[PDB]
């Protein structure tokens, strides 16, 4: 039944999020905590409760949680806080949320007895737990070979994150198994560092544009230095080797902007 | 094709290698197209770039030099990247230029930039500014940060005195005409209808207002967060929430005449709301340099 599988991709990638909402919502309009996963894929569920995604804006909010770098995240905490005391209770988030739409997670993460005393660090932990659980679920959909996904699986994860229907890269994807006749696998930490790096490309785009308006020849040591600099993550050479083998379309050895970085940035925009 | 603008505003050269003045650098910042390239041997190089410590290291440094400066194409692109860089990437670019990890940039970093230039295929001003005559002096982060902000602030001042026409103040017509510099002509003329009709006298626009506004326009993508929030929520942004968003973005309050004049500009319909789409699109057209 591929005709529904491919049909869901265009709506989940391009339509308005209420059209994505009512297509996966059954309670009526409400989703479950598990309708959200089908809405984002073609335990923290026990914490979400049943009062979730009332007016498809908890969808928007947790989408923002999935799509926000850290310097964009602390300033989101700034724009939550009205008086600027450094705390955001559930009441201030209710006041913001009424403006957004114009509570089972508010009872979970802010306070039990309508008592929200929220530091920056808890708000950081929220994003880290949520995104790491989503990244673990995506790592385990592809059934890792004892915690080691294959090369075509990781390439499919990268293409699913890029969101661009490139038939050229689709052709490269099934060639990836043929290029590297041996594949040792891709561990969860190699994924965990590299998507952390991919989260922050628009910050990485600073030194990349510094490089770029001179020349467009991206090597592995520069990317690893900026990864360990900005994201403080380590990229193994197998990972950059897979990235070079997948995305270097002209095969000149080193990547340009419009091969990889411009497309990933455009994904970060929309 | 950024080499071709360096071909344009070159005015002195050495051994086939085109150079510029600091004045040609400032014209490459602002002016579109205008000179005659003349040749320089080593004695000319010494007589031009001698006495760099005579220039004051404040915010008038290229105006302190005038023509006294020769800029390589590497330094040309380096300073253009400084002009395009937001405030946040400062220490990041410093540590990316800290390959040896010694809390410093050294002369081998500039030679590695020239290695990049060579793979894409002579003592200059910034070499004396940051490393002395032969590179023996060092370069830390504080001088680097102060140099970047002084460069950007002096560009702000030079554009301010251009569009203010020598005054210490601006009118709202000058602010609108500067602000709508890289706009397409049809939307520009609809904005000029908005200037002729909806803009009023107001008052004079000072220097620190323009400085804070340029500091706003270097943080547009981080400003775009609440924009896309109330865009996908389809809340048309009013001026009061816009005050809060600008204060959270920049960390500094704009004055109310700035916000009033901007709201008179970007409200085409007059419907007391914000068309943020054309706003951000022509704004990202507007704040792109190299042109």
């Amino acid at each position: 039944d591929r005709k529904v599988m491919e049909y869901e991709n265009r709506i989940r990638a391009y339509s308005t999020p209420d059209k994505i909402f009512r297509y996966f919502a059954t309670l009526k309009v409400f989703m479950t905590p598990e309708d959200f996963v089908r809405s984002i894929t073609p335990s923290i569920f026990y914490t979400l409760g049943e009062c979730g995604l009332i007016s498809f804006s908890d969808y928007i909010f947790l989408t923002t949680v999935l799509s926000t770098p850290q310097r964009n995240f602390e300033i989101a905490f700034k724009m939550f806080d009205l008086n600027g005391d450094g705390e955001v209770d559930m009441e201030e988030f209710e006041q913001v949320q009424s403006i957004i739409r114009s509570s089972a997670l508010t009872t979970y993460f802010f306070g039990a007895d309508l008592k929200g005393k929220l530091t920056i660090k808890n708000f950081l932990e929220f994003q880290r737990k949520l995104q790491h659980d989503v990244l673990k679920l995506e790592f385990e959909r592809h059934d890792p070979v004892d915690g080691r996904i294959t090369e075509r699986q990781f390439g499919g994860m990268l293409l699913a994150y890029s969101g661009v229907q490139s038939k050229k890269l689709t052709a490269m994807q099934r060639q990836l198994k043929k290029h590297f006749k041996e594949g040792k696998g891709l561990t969860f930490q190699e994924v965990e560092n590299f998507f952390t790096f991919l989260k922050n490309i628009n910050d990485v785009d600073t030194a990349l544009s510094f490089y770029h308006m001179a020349g467009a020849s991206l090597d592995k040591v520069t990317m690893q230095q900026v990864a360990r600099t900005v994201a403080k993550v380590e990229l193994s050479d197998h990972v950059c080797d897979v990235v070079f083998a997948l995305f270097d379309c002209d095969g000149n050895g080193e990547l340009s902007n419009k091969e990889f970085v411009s497309i990933m940035k455009q994904r970060l925009m929309r | 094709l950024r080499k071709q603008r360096f071909m344009q505003f070159s005015s002195l050269e050495h051994e086939g290698e085109y150079y510029m003045t600091p004045r040609d650098f400032l014209f490459s910042v602002m002016f579109e197209q205008m000179t005659s390239v003349k040749k320089l041997t080593k004695k000319d190089i010494e007589d031009t770039l001698s006495g760099i410590q005579t220039a004051g290291c404040g915010s008038t440094f290229f105006r302190d030099l005038g023509d006294k400066g020769l800029i390589s194409y590497t330094e040309y692109l380096f300073l253009l990247t400084i002009l395009t860089k937001p405030h946040s990437g400062f220490h990041v670019a410093f540590k990316m230029l800290d390959t040896d990890g010694n809390e410093m940039i050294e002369k081998r970093e500039f030679f590695k930039l020239q290695k990049i230039i060579s793979k894409q295929d002579i003592n200059t001003t910034l070499q004396m500014r940051f490393f002395g005559k032969r590179g023996q002096r060092k370069l830390h982060y504080k001088e680097f940060r102060r140099f970047m902000e002084n460069l950007q602030t002096e560009i702000q001042e030079m554009e301010f005195l251009q569009f203010s026409k020598g005054l210490s103040f601006m009118r709202k017509e000058d602010f609108a005409e500067w602000l709508l510099f890289f706009t397409n002509t049809e939307n520009k003329d609809i904005y000029w209808k908005n200037v002729r009709e909806k803009l009023s006298a107001g008052e004079s626009i000072s220097l620190d207002e323009f400085k804070s506004f340029c500091h706003f326009t270097t943080h547009l993508e981080d400003f775009a967060i609440a924009m896309q929030m109330f865009s996908l929520a389809h809340r048309p942004v009013r001026l009061a929430e816009f005050k809060r968003a600008v204060k959270v973005a920049t960390g500094q309050e704009l004055s109310n005449n700035i916000l009033d004049t901007v709201f008179k500009i970007f409200d085409l319909d007059g419907d007391e709301c914000l068309s943020h789409e054309e706003f951000l699109g022509v704004l990202k057209n507007r704040m792109h340099r190299g042109l």
